[PDB]
């Protein structure tokens, strides 16, 4: 699956 | 915003939150950022890193 993350 | 992650590099705890050092796709080593685990939607990359400690 797509490896994503939110960036603060 | 939400970006694609290339690799998880490290792990730490800061102010009671688990954080992971992320290498962003398209970004360089200067672009690495620590993000709390709630920000992360890359379980495959998290597990690969943790398995890679030992």
């Amino acid at each position: 699956t797509k490896q994503t993350a939110r960036k603060s | 915003g939400e970006f694609v992650v290339e690799k998880v590099l490290d792990r730490r705890v800061v102010k009671g939150k688990v954080e992971y050092l992320l290498k962003w796709k398209g970004g360089s080593d200067e672009d690495n950022t620590w993000e709390p685990e709630e920000n992360l939607d890359c379980p495959d990359l998290i597990a690969e890193f943790l398995q890679s400690q030992k």
